[PDB]
Formats: C-alpha cells, structure tokens, sequence
C-alpha cells in the first residue's frame, strides 16, 4: 500500500536524513546571523534560512510550497514587534494565523507578547486590535478572529484579519478533521481580504513576494507546518505534489525542523491518503 | 489617501 | 533557549 508502514518507514527515512543535513552549524552560511547585540531566534536551535528571509532582523521565511506562497515566523520577540508590524503592512497581510495557545501567551516567562488581542503603540507604529468573528473548527478548538489597524505616520494604514487559535498546545496536533476546517478558513480570510486589493488595484497583486499568507505559532516549525501543509493540499493547482515534496520545500526553505512532531506528519499523512496524493516522489 | 486600503 |  502507497501508505503503508513500508511507504511511511521509507518517507520518514528520507526526511530524518535531510534534517540532519540541514542542521544549523555554528555561523552557518545558509542561516541568518544576528548582527550585532539583538537577540534574534526565540531558540538557538530554531533558525531561520537566508536566502528566503522577509527580513534581516526577523525569523521568518518567504515559503513556497508547489504554487502555495506563505510566509513561517517564530513569535516575535518583544524588540521584534515594531519590524514585525512593518513586515505585515507592507506585505499587504491578507491573513495573519496564530497558532500559539493562550496559555503559551499568558506565560510571562514565555516572552511571547499578546500583540493582537489588544490596541498599543510600538515604536512608530500604533495598532488596534477589534474582535471580530468565532468559527467553530471541531472537537471543541476555537478559532478566535480579530482586526488589526497598522499605523505609521508617512505610510498607509493597513488592516490585517486576525486567525487565532488558542487551544491548540505546543508539541501536539489537532485531528485531521479540524486542522482541514482550519486551512478552510485561512483560505477564505485571505482570499475576501486579497480581493479587495484587487478590486482596489493595488500595486501588490504584481508582487509574488507580497499579498502572502502570514502564520506562526511559538518557534513556527511545528504547529505553523501542519498548518501550511494542509494549505498545499487545500490548493487546487497543487495536484501530484506528493508529501516528500511539501515537507522538503519547508525544511529547505526554513530550516530541517519543519513538521517537528511525526504526530504532526501523520495528519498530513492522512489528509494525503484521502486525497489519493502521493507519499513519496518517483 | 491615507486609509485608502480601509 | 532550546525549543528541543
């Protein structure tokens, strides 16, 4: 069977070697650096790849995954905020998923700052935070949305839906009936929101590097993975991308920690099993 | 303008 | 920190 214990001895074969090979060493070339005394990865193990980098002061990722673009980020840092604002402005947000439980926020030690949830000033920047919607995802996992208005004086305001999730625990992954719901409606979020660039003939429509998918959950390898994946499989224009593919892309383009959790793969695993989607390549 | 994205 |  394409998805027998063979097939998934064989994938997980393939991709434990590829994250070994992509480990972080010490000053890697093909990781960011931070330069200078700003603290720049959430965790010294979780890193951030240079040659898709959004920018040089963020952990984040421009991913592509077949013809699915987004962009994976750890939680920004409390010193991280006002760039990270900026990056969602001027990346013209259509959708902004969190996947960091409340609890994981509330934990002070956690240093995760509870920056779209309610209105403050960074900087230069000033945002509110307005609670809209409640969807109900299954098996009693929440999806809280709000709207958040980015402003800076000399730029324009711009306004980013707001996904949250908060009872999804770090190191664990929701059903693959729930993480379906999920992808369904970052979908939808983004693609209202992109419309409305286009039917204002915004000038980021033009841009691949713009108009992204933006989501993260605590160090955006685990959680924001499961998620991205299901996104691929969600896309109509993705068909014969097979599962070696989607998790190698994000490895590549991030860092080999992509998917952490093999309860996380085992969804996607699922999910590509109902649709009939190849395992591995060749 | 400046909220013209609003 | 180490995420692990």
């Amino acid at each position: 069977s394409p998805y027998g214990p063979e097939a998934r001895a064989e994938l997980s074969s393939r991709l434990t070697t590829l994250r070994n090979t992509l480990a972080p060493a010490t000053n890697d070339p093909r990781y960011l650096q931070a330069c200078g005394g700003e603290k720049l990865n959430r965790f010294r193990d979780i890193q951030c790849r240079r040659q898709t980098a959004v920018r040089a002061d963020l952990n984040a990722n421009y991913i592509q995954v077949g013809n699915t673009r987004t962009i994976a980020c750890q939680y920004p840092l409390q010193s991280q905020l006002e760039s990270h604002f900026r990056m969602l402005a001027e990346n013209r947000t259509p959708v902004l998923a969190v996947l960091a439980s409340s609890s994981e926020i509330a934990n002070q030690r956690f240093g995760m700052p509870d920056y779209f949830r309610q209105s403050g000033t960074y900087g230069s920047i000033t945002v509110e935070s307005k609670m809209t919607q409640q969807v109900g995802l299954g098996d009693g996992i929440m999806a809280d949305m709000y709207t958040l208005t980015i402003r800076e004086a000399g730029q324009k305001t711009i306004s980013v839906p707001v996904v949250h999730v908060g009872n999804w625990p770090d190191q664990t992954a929701v059903s693959s009936e729930v993480t379906k719901a999920l992808a369904s409606l970052v979908d939808q979020t983004a693609e209202t929101k992109r419309n409305m660039y286009e039917s204002k003939g915004s000038s980021a429509v033009a841009d691949d590097s713009k108009l992204r998918p933006v989501i993260h959950c605590r160090a955006g390898v685990g959680r924001t993975a499961q998620l991205i994946g299901a996104m691929c499989m969600n896309d109509s224009r993705n068909s014969q991308l097979s599962v070696e593919d989607m998790v190698s892309q994000m490895r590549v383009q991030r860092n080999g920690i992509m998917v952490q959790k093999d309860e996380q793969l085992d969804v996607l695993i699922k999910l590509a099993e109902g649709q009939g989607r190849p395992l591995l390549n060749s | 303008d400046a909220d013209e994205y609003l």
